């Protein structure tokens, strides 16, 4: 199988792309979020407005291909518009799954390879974390952030926008 | 490429395309059969470009030539990209002319300070994506070993060389895999990969097409 965006064109790497949820009816975009005692939005979470894109993600792999698929190991980022003072000095803002949390977070501060790929999952995709390789998906916390989190056997189906064109 | 020119009509006449449905990597004609790419280029059924450099025209010195044999490196690791080139037999001997032409394979390798041109229709942007219509071009110097080791520490293999600028600004990028690495008329190199495009410290890393010489004439005698 091929990874495609929303206008059925294949992911290109090193493309920017609106991870947007494939069902519709709960929460939006990925894009950045404060949790618990972090006073800098260093968590990944969706958007839980249904009309907000989020922020874009930069998605590629190493080799120089012109396109991704489910094969390739994948570095994950955040494009760099309009942060917060926290962060705006940072060139790249790489995704990291952290901590016995398993969350995923950007690591600004800092192998080969990234540790993600991206897979074909009923009618659209899914994200998952190659440490082999588990899910990820969303789990909700006590103050209803909607945070990706490592999570195997429950997916978040989500399906890629270009951010320009 | 990114911070390059255009090379122009029947200047890089070794450069192919290769297509399956959408470009996505690039390589070099070695004779009027072969073609010369990266390993993590492969996949089955793949079309060969030759004669190319407007991408949204159909030139007419252009030949769209089927793959009829795709052959990976043995030892080509995907986990390292040690390795990684790849021989393409086309299905039929491609005409040779000024538009499409052959490149030499090296009698030896090349040193470091040694000017090279890279070229492919790969994205021309460091963030997010812009493809050319027209073949871009870059000059670019071999960089030596230690600088290379410097840049990518504990990634450098024997195979790979690194060629471009530690400042940043000028590089290939994605979508120009496989395309060629050109110094004093030899195929030096390989597009391989990098972190990124064009960024500080971060120069393009090579497959080292000296080390293969034997691998590749071997391999068109036995195909």
């Amino acid at each position: 199988k091929e990874l495609l965006d929303s206008d059925g064109d294949i992911l290109r790497n090193g493309g920017t792309y609106y991870i947007l949820p494939a069902l519709r009816g709960k929460g939006g975009g990925l894009e950045l979020a404060k949790t618990g005692d972090e006073t800098c939005p260093l968590n990944v979470v969706q958007a839980r407005s249904e009309t907000k894109r989020g922020r874009p993600a930069i998605i590629w792999t190493p080799p120089r291909i012109a396109i991704l698929t489910p094969a390739f190991y994948l570095n994950i980022e955040f494009q760099t518009r309009d942060l917060p003072a926290c962060l705006e000095e940072y060139s790249r803002l790489p995704w990291k799954v952290e901590g016995e949390s398993q969350e995923v977070k950007i690591a600004p501060k800092e192998h080969l390879f990234g540790s993600f790929k991206i897979k074909p999952y009923r009618d659209d995709y899914k994200l998952v974390y190659c440490e082999s390789c588990k899910d990820l998906g969303i789990s909700i916390d006590d103050e209803n952030n909607r945070l990706l989190v490592v999570k195997d056997g429950d997916p978040l189906a989500v399906r890629f926008v270009k951010a320009h064109r | 490429i990114v911070g390059g020119y255009t090379c122009g009509a029947n200047t890089v006449p070794y450069q192919v395309s290769l297509n399956s449905g959408y470009h996505f990597c690039g390589g070099s004609l070695i004779n009027s059969q072969w073609v010369v790419s990266a390993a993590h280029c492969y996949k089955s059924g793949i079309q060969v470009r030759l004669g190319e450099d407007n991408i949204n025209v159909v030139e007419g010195n252009e030949q769209f030539i089927s793959a009829s044999k795709s052959i990976v490196h043995p030892s080509y690791n995907s986990n390292t990209l040690n390795n990684d080139i790849m021989l393409i037999k086309l299905k039929s001997a491609a005409s040779l002319n000024s538009r499409v032409a052959s490149i030499s394979l090296p009698t030896s390798c090349a040193s470091a300070g040694t000017q090279c041109l890279i070229s492919g229709w790969g994205n021309t942007k460091s963030s997010g994506t812009s493809y050319p219509d027209v073949l871009k071009c870059l000059k670019a110097p071999i960089l030596s070993d230690s600088s290379c080791k410097s840049a990518y520490p504990g990634q450098i293999t024997s195979n790979m060389f690194c060629a471009g600028y530690l400042e940043g600004g000028k590089d290939s990028c994605q979508g120009d895999s496989g395309g060629p690495v050109v110094c004093s008329g030899k195929l030096q190199g390989i597009v391989s990969w990098g972190s990124g495009c064009a960024q500080k410290n971060k120069p393009g890393v090579y497959t080292k097409v000296c080390n293969y010489v034997s691998w590749i004439k071997q391999t068109i005698a036995s195909n």
